DNA sequence: CACAGTGATGCAAATCAAGTGTGAAGCCAGACAAAAACCCG
DNA sequence: CACAGTGATACAGCCCTTAACAAAAACCCG
């Protein structure tokens, strides 16, 4: 789902193929290749049209929230310490895990590993100076 | 000596951009009909999508348009009738 | 017609303008274009006097939160005389157009009001009340007392509620903790002092009617209606050898100071209900009438001492 | 629709002298139909003939419904104006569009 | 088949995080078309 | 000297514009 090209454009693409080709190494500035069309365009354009048009009837088939507010905002949770903790252990033990198998991964450990002070304790201290700050 | 732009005051700012005024305003009464506010925010949301800020465009495109962080008068009326507020207590609330 | 156009378009007509500013903002800022240009809006609204969309600019410039905290809406949900459903229904139609939240739910509002309720705040004692409870998170008791309500006992055609007495006073001068410190503060005396505050209180009692008896299942109740409230009315300190008058209330006689004590469905000529349901109150008062309160508001334990007055009766 | 409401307190002050009581007179749309092709059809109908928000009303005064002479005297330029009416065509403006209305009364709010 | 509310009480649904690295929709240098609505021809 | 409302009207107050002057708060140099 995207745009097409045009009559002028399958020209202008020949053109590219062609300072493409000269030097496959420096295609770094447009402005030459802005002087370069201006005499290309000022004959030898039917058989590139007809390539351009052939596309013609080809290409016709086919939320408001918070804006940065003070932050008392969403206390850490005792899985999100637990994760916080260790995903840097998996990541460099394995750093091919993206965090979606890698959170499965985290997830299913902490859903093996039974119940807390150091987690649950804590966040009920951080919930309790969240309500008062 | 001079601080930043935004730190002066309303009179030095017009003090110190009455020429680009003039000839904001004059080239465009010239030729686009002479609505220098409609010139201005075109400006304004052109310059500011070259940061491509999509989200404050589209603030500023609600707040000039009238539909978000601002009521428009039919419905701040619709709100004081049919929840049968008075003329002094919907007073007291927008005061 | 500009500014109805799409892009790639306005800018193709606006770009000598364009280069211009941009010229101009290198030659004075070095390429500060956006806060130039956006002085430049503000003072070209300000030109045609319109000054609210300015302000809203301005403040949205920041990008902040304009939201209210939930004891704004509770305060003007109850001193503006509106139904929780035309509430709720004002707050639907806000969030729903300006597509945020200005103001709060209805179940913050209902966790804010258990603060100023009764029932909430630590208090204790020092002479320990006579036949009345120590336990302070007691709320609305019923009215009734636990009266006997067999069919053998007396006949039973009445409904009430009410508050204790010792928390409802309590509540009330948590109310107006502001109020006494700004009376101290600008009275030439320390806040921290925690001197034996006296307290006088107007009661009153009246008998209602033409108060229409409702449908449904329940017993047989009258339409005369009683209701007794009370009043803070005067707090004074012993400080030295004076008593410097610390609050006053400045309108006696407003309804915004008669705070609601108890309610009841009786006659006021009815001698054995209005006794049978006004008996813990007077014990309550003649219980209290012999101690003295202490609590701690502002970080300092106080000290109370109650003088009751009973003038509202006809 | 029209009723008579007892029970209407009177105010001090200056004035004539105001009897205690109320008339009201209000009117409701009900179906609006349009003539297509050969048949009709309607276009909007009221979904609540009962509610209160779409009772639109005319007429208010404060005098006794069985005060037959100030009835009269009150209702005779609203009757008037409904026997003119009855017998003509409005020209109205909907969307920038000239359209057509004819009406067609009835009473029926009356105890 | 009057009806627009009254409250609390309860359950169901959205969210929301804090972690995280990749993927993606504008924006830019010119600039000759690609139509397209005006003049009247 | 109960007292909180109650909707419309008038007027003060507080923003806006142009136009030259005129005073106030700072840094190079002597
Ligand atoms: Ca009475
Ligand atoms: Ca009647």
């Amino acid at each position: 789902p995207r745009g097409k090209m045009s009559s002028y454009a399958f020209f202008v693409q020949t053109c590219r193929e062609e300072h493409k080709k000269k030097h496959p190494d420096a295609s770094v500035n447009f402005s030459e290749f802005s002087k370069k069309c201006s005499e290309r365009w000022k004959k030898e354009k039917g058989k590139f049209e007809d390539m351009a048009k052939a596309d013609k009837a080809r290409y016709e088939r086919e939320k408001k929230k918070f804006k940065d507010p003070n932050a008392p905002k969403r206390p850490p949770s005792a899985f999100f310490l637990f994760c916080s903790e260790y995903r840097p252990k998996i990541k460099g033990e394995h750093p091919g895990l993206s965090i979606g198998d890698v959170a499965k991964k985290l997830g299913e450990m902490w859903n093996n590993t039974a119940a807390k002070q150091p987690y649950e304790k804590k966040a009920a201290k951080l919930k309790e100076k969240y309500e008062k700050d | 000596p001079r601080q930043h732009l935004l730190s002066l005051t309303r009179r030095a700012q017009k003090h110190r951009l009455r020429e680009l005024k003039i000839q904001v305003k004059e080239f465009a009464d010239k030729e686009e009909g002479g609505d220098v506010k409609a010139v201005c925010l075109t400006l304004f949301l052109l310059a500011l999508r070259a940061r491509n800020e999509h989200r404050q465009a589209d603030e500023l495109e609600a707040i000039m348009q009238g539909r978000g962080s601002g009521l428009q008068p039919a419905v701040c009326l619709a709100i004081r009738v049919n929840t049968f507020l008075s003329c002094s207590q919907y007073h007291k609330m927008y005061r | 017609h500009l500014l109805s156009l799409t892009r790639r378009a306005q800018k193709h007509r606006l770009r000598e303008l364009k280069i211009q500013v941009k010229e101009f903002a290198d030659k004075e800022e070095g390429g500060d274009v956006k806060a130039v240009c956006l002085t430049l809006f503000l003072l070209a609204l300000r030109a045609r006097n319109e000054h609210r969309q300015a302000d809203e600019l301005e403040a949205i410039m920041q990008g902040r939160g304009s939201g209210l905290q939930p004891a704004v809406c509770l305060a003007i949900r109850v001193n503006t005389f509106l139904s929780c459903s035309q509430y709720h229904k004002m707050y639907r139609t806000v969030k729903a157009i300006t597509g945020r939240q200005i103001f709060q739910p209805l179940h913050a509002l209902r966790n804010a009001e258990k603060v100023l309720l009764p029932g909430y705040h630590p208090f204790e004692w020092q002479p320990p009340l006579k036949n009345v409870s120590s336990r302070t998170d007691v709320g609305i008791i019923d009215g009734l007392s636990g009266l006997a309500s067999s069919v053998d006992e007396y006949p039973v055609d009445t409904i009430a509620k009410r508050f204790r007495y010792d928390s409802a006073l309590v509540s009330a001068l948590m109310d107006m903790e502001e109020d006494i410190l700004e009376g101290m503060r600008s009275q030439d005396l320390d806040d921290y002092l925690n001197g034996p505050f006296t307290v006088v209180v107007k009661e009153s009692c009246d008998g209602m009617g033409d108060v229409s008896e409702k449908h449904g299942s329940g017993p047989a109740v009258p339409e005369k209606a009683v209701r007794f409230s009370f009043t803070v009315m005067r707090i004074t300190i012993e400080h030295g050898s004076q008593n410097v008058k610390v609050f006053e209330e400045p309108k006696p006689n407003s309804e915004l100071c008669c705070k609601p004590l108890c309610l009841m469905l009786a006659d006021e000529s009815d001698h054995e209900t209005l006794t049978a349901i006004l008996s813990p109150l007077i014990a309550e008062r003649e219980a209290m009438k012999s101690s003295e309160l202490t609590l701690e508001m502002g970080g300092i334990p106080r000290t109370f001492k109650f003088i009751f007055r009973g003038t509202g009766y006809d």
